[PDB]
Formats: C-alpha cells, structure tokens, sequence
RNA sequence: GCUUGACGAUCAUAGAGCGUUGGAACCACCUGAUCCCUUCCCGAACUCAGAAGUGAAACGACGCAUCGCCGAUGGUAGUGUGGGGUCUCCCCAUGUGAGAGUAGGUCAUCGUCAAGC
RNA sequence: CCUAAAGAGUAACGGAGGAGUACGAAGGUGCGCUCAGACCGGUCGGAAAUCGGUCGCAGAGUAUAAAGGCAAAAGCGCGC
C-alpha cells in the first residue's frame, strides 16, 4: 500500500434527512447531510 | 495455474547456462510451509547432497520464515563438503533473490563453500 | 474468357508436360465424362468454343461443369523484333492437359445424348479424346 | 463497513441456496474497476490533469492513465496520447466504496427503478455504464467542469450469470 | 457368381509386375486383413474385370480361391490405368464374421418420375452424391441403400439423415457430424 | 527491360559434415539465421556463424523441443 | 515395492477433449499487511508473519480413440548405368524406390535424491 | 529471391524487388512481461477508442527490400 501519494481517508459523518445515520469511511473530513438515503425511497420498497 | 508455470518459465534462462557451462548447481525450492535445497551434479542428472526442513531433527513447527532457512542453509554446507564438492552456482529457480532464499545463499557462504 | 482474376507474377517459364494425370481422372460430379487421352494444352479459346458446342445440343435441362482452367500465361514476340530485348508480352492463356484427364462433366441426359454432343465438343479440341462413365472404384 | 456482514449472512444463506456442497466455492466479489475512457481531449489533451483528479476524491486512491493500443486514424487518434483512465480497488477499499455507491448516492440521480439484470456476461460479471459523475459525494457541482460518462465494473467467482446475479441479488442491489 | 482364382505372388517389384500385365495377361493383387500376414496373389485381367461390370462389385462378399485356399474377402481399393481405364492392381480385405468392415455402398434413387418437385414444379433432379460410406459386419452389409423421391418438392435439399439405413448398418459420415447432401430439386437451366 | 540486378553469392552451407575430425576455431556452418544451432563445445559468432570451441569429431543431433538442429563436439 | 515433492532423460504412439477420484503427510488454495520487499494505482503479481478452514479452483492419478499424432504389406510416380522407339514424350535389362491412401496402433517409457507405510 | 539441375559455384538487352542510410539510445547489463484477432457485457464512439471476462498460439512484432531466423524470445518495459 504505498503511502505519501494517497489523501487522508477518514470515516467522516453521514447524516440524512429522514433521520438515518450511517458510518462509513469517505474523504470528506466533514458531516454531510443527505437529502435521500437508502431507508427513504420507494424503489427499494417498490411504490 | 499461472503461478507455478511463470515460474518455471522465469527461472529458464539460468538453467540453460549452468547447463552450457558444464558446472555444479545449487538449486532451491520454496513453498508456504518449507524449503529445500540440492545439490545437482553437473547436467541436472544426478543429486550429491540435499538438505530440507522435512528431516527428522528440525520438525519443530517455525519452517516457513528467515531463521528456518539460515538453519538448512548451514546444514547443506556440511553435507556439500562430506562430498567433497565446492564452487557450485546459485540457481535461485524463479524466486526472488530478497527473502528467505537470499538468508539461505548467505548461510551456505558462510557454510563454506563458495559460489 | 477463362483466366485467373488475378495473378501473383505475370509471366512464366515455359517448363515441360510430363506425366500422367492420376489426379483429376475420375468422373467426380457428373454421369459421363470427356476424358483426354493424348497430351497437349488447351488455349481458354478452344475450351470455350467446345462449350457453346456443347451446351446447345442439350438446350433441355442437364448440368455441365468443366474441369479445366487456363491459369498459364504464355508470351508472345510481335513481327519484324530481332531475339532478345526483353521477354514478350502476353497474350494468351493456356491449360495444360496429360493423357487421362477430365475435361467435361454432364448429368440429366440420356447416355445416347450425352455421346452425341461430346462428339460435337471433341471436334474443337486440338488432342484425342474419349467417353467415359461414372465407376464406383 | 461491508465485510462484515459477508461471512456472517450472505456466505452461508448462499452455501444452501445453491446447493453448494463444499464451502469456498460460493461466488464473491473479487475487485472493482471504475475506468472511464476519455473519448475527447483528443486535440485538447488539456483535461487529463483535472480528471485523474476528479477520478481521485470518489475514490481516495490514485488512478492510472491509459494509452492508445493502435492508431486507427479515423477517430483522430494514433498510438501514444492518453485516451482513458482507470482504477483497481481490492479487499476493504473496494468493500468501502461499494457501500457509498450502493446506496448513499446511486438513488441520488434523476430516475430509474432499479437496475437490468440482462447486462451480464457468459460468466457473471457486471459492469454499469452511468452518464454523469455528479452523482458522487465529495464533489460539488459548482467546481466540477464538462461532464464525463464515468463507468463501473464488478468482477467476481462466478461460473455463470445467475450465480452473479444471486450474489447480487444479496447486497440490496437496485434490480428488476 | 462371386468367385475368383488366383495364385501365389513371389516375385515383386516394377519390373516383374510390369511383365505381369504385358506378357501373361495377369494382375499383381493382395489378401491383408484378418488376423494373419497379408498375402501377395496374382488374377486374370479377362476375369477380375468380368466381375466389376457386376453392380453389386464393391458392396459384396466374395469367395477367393487361391491355390486351392478358400477364404472369404471383400474388395477394398481398386487401381486403374489413368488414361486407358482397365485395371493394374487390387487388394482385398478378409472377411471375419464378427468385425466391423468399412465399405462404399451404391444409392438407388426410385420413382423419380412421380416426384411432386417434377410433375407440378418441373424442375428437375441432381444426385449430389452417387455412393456412401458405410460401416457394419458382414452379415448384414446391403448390396444397395435405396433412396425415394416421392415426397420431394423443388427447392428441397435430400440429406444424410433423410435416409434410412437396414438395421446394423452405419453411414460413418453421418457419425462425424456431416451430413452431406445427397439430392435436390431446382429449377430448370432454361 | 528494367530487370538484370543480382548480387553475389556468399558461399554458404555446412563446412565440416558428421564424423569429420575439427580443430578449435574451426568453421562448421555460414548461416543466415540459425538453421542449426550451437550444441556442446560450439560457438555463435554475431553473422550467426557456427564455430569449433573445442577438439573432436561433428555430431549432428535433432533432439529437444522445438525440433531444433544441433551440431556438437564429441570425443574421439 | 505403494503415495507425494525437486531435478533430469526423451519431445505427441508421449498431445487435446470428456468423466471418476486424492488431503494422514506433501502441495495448493487460505488469514493479515506490524516488520524486509512491491504496484508507471491495487499485498492482483512479488514479499513477509502464520495455522483458523477447504480440496471448490489448480495440480496429480486413473478410464475412454470422438479429434490430433504414428502407420504397414502391395502397387504406382520418379531415378543411376547400358540399349532401343513412332523421339515436345516414352519402352526394355539391371539396381534403387517415394508422397498420398488402406489394414491397423497410441490415453507413454525411464533415471537420481528427500519425505510417509 | 528465382533461373541454378537437394554440397559450393554457374550465363543471357532472362523474371521480380531494394541500397548510396538510421540510432548516445534503437548500444551493454540486471530484473520483469507476452502479440494479432474473435465473442460477450459496459456512458457520449459504435464496425473499430478506454474497460472486464473467455478463447486464441504468433495468423503480431523486428528502424529500413527479400530470404533465412526469433521462448534463454533476437519481440516489449523499467533502473544503472
Ligand atoms: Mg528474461
Ligand atoms: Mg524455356
Ligand atoms: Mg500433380
Ligand atoms: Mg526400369
Ligand atoms: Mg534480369
Ligand atoms: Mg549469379
Ligand atoms: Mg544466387
Ligand atoms: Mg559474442
Ligand atoms: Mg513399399
Ligand atoms: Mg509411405
Ligand atoms: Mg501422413
Ligand atoms: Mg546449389
Ligand atoms: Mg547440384
Ligand atoms: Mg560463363
Ligand atoms: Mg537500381
Ligand atoms: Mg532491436
Ligand atoms: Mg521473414
Ligand atoms: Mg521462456
Ligand atoms: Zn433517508
């Protein structure tokens, strides 16, 4: 895994905006808001 | 598989030229659990000595790392000499000369016997 | 008439016709055969003039196919030139033929009608010829 | 983020599905190439340095560039100039990423119910082809430049399509 | 019917069978096959090409009398002047009652005139092929495969698997995956 | 006629043949290629000239793979 | 002698294809990337530290001629020497003798060393 | 290269093509790797760009004509 050439790769925070937070590491350094997210859409659920 | 048959097909080159130069060859083989080394006489027929992991005093459970090839490396030197054999060629059979088959080149330098 | 599209040289030696045709002696699609039986070559005028010969004696069903094709250029030197400068130009194409071989096939006719215009074809052909039929082995 | 729930559900519910009698040889995800292949800055060639760049925040891992194999003069190209750009991910960086992209922005486009399960090979692996590359967090839209028709492609051990697609039936994948 | 007799051959070479055909009237033939070293015979010319004009020639079995030797043999390959067409050489293959043997079999095509591609079509019938390869013992080897065209229309292709073989007999070709034509119906040359 | 160019020949071929004694830079084969190639106790020149290194008698063996043309120095 | 590894002999009668089977050891897949070493990115390959799991894949062993590969006997073609003809081509005496095809074979045979009985 | 007659050589105002250069790396060495093409799937290209998989065995390549060669590749890349 070479290294001084990749960014820092943290965990960041994600937030959306029915209310579901998910950890998952990303290159951001900051919370994000989501507008949708996997448990608000009905394609998933099939409306 | 891939693997083993680019290794075979890496490792050719200085089969080939021992074979042209009429000399005596070290040969060495590397697996995940052992090693081995031989001893192979003049044209890749006949085997003078050889020495492993696999004999009955070094069954210990480490024979897959550095210290593990410094020991049968020392232990071929002493086998090569009972058969009055020295100035042999490395032949490092498509591994890399970096890990533990450079540690076993080193221990058989020191073994005595010289390339 | 009958020659290659195209060619790889345009010229060739003119070289020797020996032997027997052990290949191409056998009546392979047809029923009856016109069969050379002397040695000699066939100029791609001759075979398409015993053709037309050939074809309109039937003029009522059958099928015809011919074995052979001119695919020798041959040269020649034009009037009033010394020997030398140069080889000639070409100017025809040619077959060459050895006793035995194949030179016409036809089925859908009758023996008799068959016969009757092999003969008419033969009449154009510059070597001897014969009528053969269709054999197992 | 992803490997954990692998061995625990998917691996075994999977070992009886099939009727796989042995253990291993249940189809896994092996790696994931993104790719894109830069079909302008052919006589620009002014956008490479921006795109390995763009290419470089979704991903966090440095990309490649790649070169034309043969001229074919037609498209104005010869052997030489970059043409495309491509990125291999393994292990937990793929795993990582496949989660972002699988639900936290591929919803977050436009459109579509789910995706095909018709685009597969002989063997099962999968590749997306996806007309925009907004759809990824890290960027924003004000900075970003001409859009790019950036790629997704999955390999795995599979022996057929079905058992790709069982596999992604698993992973809560868009499909129809 | 199918008998022949022939002598033993001890002198070989091109020169000594070219004194056969010229000077004696005779054939340089061989027996091979079996279980048993081949032999070399000698046969009449007036009396190998008697036979031949048989149609059922090739796809028979014959009695061969050698010396005074009686044994049972097939025809397997048949050597002819190029140009003048008679015959310079046979071999002959034995015969044993549970083997397979390979052999060329005569077609027969039958009603051709009742053909539906000929009466309302009008067009008229080539035959492709005139024999096939066959493969079977001895005791059920056919003299002939007979081969209908009542159920023919124009523009329809007769193949391999079209026609029927006896029982225990196999058409090799068909057994590779090519099944070759054997006839058709098209339009008239004019 | 725009054709009477040739060029030289160059005199190439086998040398010495199979059984013939040789002496240490001696020359066996004149090559374009290897045609035969360089088996115990012989040399290959840049032209891929084939040359005795050793004393002896020619050879001339086809073995390994490839099929190849070997021609080496043996002991009398 | 039975099984597995390493190195050779010989280069398809030894290859390919299809099927069955091998984990006690050996080997292979396998776990992780801290430490040597590495990716024109990726522990994919190379490398290191290993002992949870498997023989799935790979490899080996064993069966089958469908393909591939070998391949007679006899005849034919050509041909050195001497002599003839109807002499662009052939024949006779003597010596030599293919290629193709046919009957039919082939799922190899060995050597050195080290580990399990 | 053929003529040129299976060692070398061999003529014609015989049949066909090239040369009068290039390269400080296109040389040396160590290490490492295999092409063309086909098919399937994949965003602007769609027959052909970059990509993933299977087959492929040299039908690619070789600075430049043709012939003879090329797996220890003589083909391709990198450090010194
Ligand atoms: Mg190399
Ligand atoms: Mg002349
Ligand atoms: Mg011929
Ligand atoms: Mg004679
Ligand atoms: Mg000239
Ligand atoms: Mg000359
Ligand atoms: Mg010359
Ligand atoms: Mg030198
Ligand atoms: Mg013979
Ligand atoms: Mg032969
Ligand atoms: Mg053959
Ligand atoms: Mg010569
Ligand atoms: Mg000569
Ligand atoms: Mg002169
Ligand atoms: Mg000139
Ligand atoms: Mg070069
Ligand atoms: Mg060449
Ligand atoms: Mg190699
Ligand atoms: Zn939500």
């Amino acid at each position: 895994m070479k290294a001084d050439i990749h960014p820092t790769y943290e965990a960041i925070e994600a937030t959306c905006s029915c209310g579901n937070v998910i950890k998952t590491r990303s290159t951001l350094c900051k919370p994000i808001h989501l507008d949708v997210c996997s448990e608000c859409h009905p394609f998933y659920t099939g409306k | 598989s891939v693997k083993k048959e680019t290794r075979l097909r890496r490792a050719r080159k200085a089969r080939l030229k021992m074979r042209e130069l009429e000399t005596v060859r070290l040969c060495v083989y590397r697996s995940s659990q052992h090693i081995y080394a031989q001893v192979i006489a003049a044209d890749g027929g006949k085997v003078l000595a050889s020495a492993s992991t696999l004999d009955k005093d070094l069954r210990e459970g480490a024979t897959g790392n550095i210290d593990a090839a410094k020991k049968v490396g020392q232990l071929v030197a002493e086998r090569a000499k009972a058969a009055g054999v020295t100035q042999v060629a490395f032949d490092r059979s498509g591994f890399k000369y970096h890990g533990r088959v450079k540690a076993l080149a080193d221990a058989a330098r020191e073994g005595g016997l010289e390339f | 008439m009958l020659q290659p599209k195209r060619t790889k040289f345009r010229k060739q030696m003119t070289g020797h016709n020996r032997g027997l045709a052990h290949r191409g002696s056998k009546v392979s699609f047809g029923e009856y055969a016109l069969k050379a039986t002397s040695r000699g070559r066939l100029t791609a005028r001759q075979i398409e003039s015993a053709r037309r010969a050939l074809t309109r004696h039937v003029k009522r069903g059958g099928k015809i196919w011919i074995r052979v094709f001119p695919d020798k250029p041959v040269t020649k030197k034009p009037l009033e030139v010394r020997m030398g400068k140069g080889k000639g130009g070409v100017e025809y194409w040619v077959a060459q033929i050895q006793p035995g071989k194949v030179l016409y096939e036809i089925e859908g006719v009758s023996e008799e009608l068959a016969r009757e215009a092999f003969a008419l074809a033969a009449a154009k052909l510059p070597l001897a010829t014969s009528f053969v039929k269709r054999t197992v082995m | 983020r992803l490997k954990e729930i692998y061995r625990k559900e998917i691996a075994p519910k999977l070992k009886e599905e099939l009727q796989l009698a042995n253990v291993m040889e249940v189809p896994r995800v092996t790696k994931i190439t993104l790719n894109m292949g830069l079909g302008e800055a052919v006589g620009d060639k002014k956008i490479i340095e921006n795109a390995v760049a763009d290419l470089e925040k979704i991903t966090g891992q440095k990309p490649v560039v790649t070169y034309a194999r043969k001229s074919i003069a037609g498209f104005k190209i010869r052997e030489g100039w970059p043409i495309g750009v491509k990125v291999t991910l393994r292990s937990d960086r793929m795993y990582e990423f496949l989660d972002r992209l699988l639900s936290i922005s591929l919803p977050r486009v436009r459109d579509f119910r789910g995706l095909n399960a018709k685009s597969f090979d002989g063997r099962g692996n999968y590749s997306m082809g996806v007309k925009e590359q907004i759809i990824f967090p890290e960027i924003d839209y004000d900075k970003i430049d001409a859009l790019r028709g950036l790629d997704i492609t999955l390999t795995t051990t599979a022996r057929t399509d079905d058992e790709g697609r069982a596999l992604l039936r698993a992973f809560k994948f868009p499909f129809r | 019917d199918f008998i022949l007799n022939a002598q033993v051959r001890s002198d070989l070479g091109k020169g000594a069978s070219r004194r056969l055909r010229r000077n004696a009237g005779l054939v340089p033939a061989v027996v091979y096959g079996g279980d048993k070293e081949p032999q070399s015979v000698t046969l009449e010319l007036r009396e190998i090409a008697k036979l031949l004009e048989n149609e059922a020639a090739f796809s028979h079995v014959i009695a061969l009398n050698v010396g005074g030797a009686k044994e049972t043999v097939l025809i397997k390959a048949l050597q002819r002047h190029p140009a003048k067409g008679f015959v310079m050489h046979a071999d002959f293959l034995r015969v044993v009652a549970d083997h397979k043997l390979t052999a060329h079999v005569p077609l027969h095509f039958i009603n051709e005139e009742v053909a539906v591609g000929v009466k309302q079509a009008g067009g008229e019938i080539s035959h492709t092929i005139s024999e096939v390869e066959v493969s079977c013992l001895p005791k059920d080897l056919p003299e002939f495969i007979e081969v209908d065209m009542a159920k023919v229309e124009l523009g329809q292709i007769v193949h391999l698997s079209d026609l029927k073989a006896p029982k225990g007999v196999e058409l090799v070709q068909l057994a590779h995956g090519n099944d070759l034509a054997v006839a058709n119906i098209h339009a008239s040359r004019v | 006629t725009r054709n009477g160019r040739d060029s030289e020949s160059k005199r190439l071929g086998v040398k010495l043949f199979g059984g013939q004694a040789v002496k240490a830079g001696n020359i066996l084969v004149r090559q374009r290629g290897t045609k035969f190639h360089a088996g115990y106790g012989v040399g290959l020149g840049k032209d891929h000239t084939l040359f005795a290194k050793v004393d002896g008698v020619v050879k001339f063996e086809t073995k390994g793979a490839f099929g190849r043309k070997y021609v080496s120095i043996v002991a009398a």
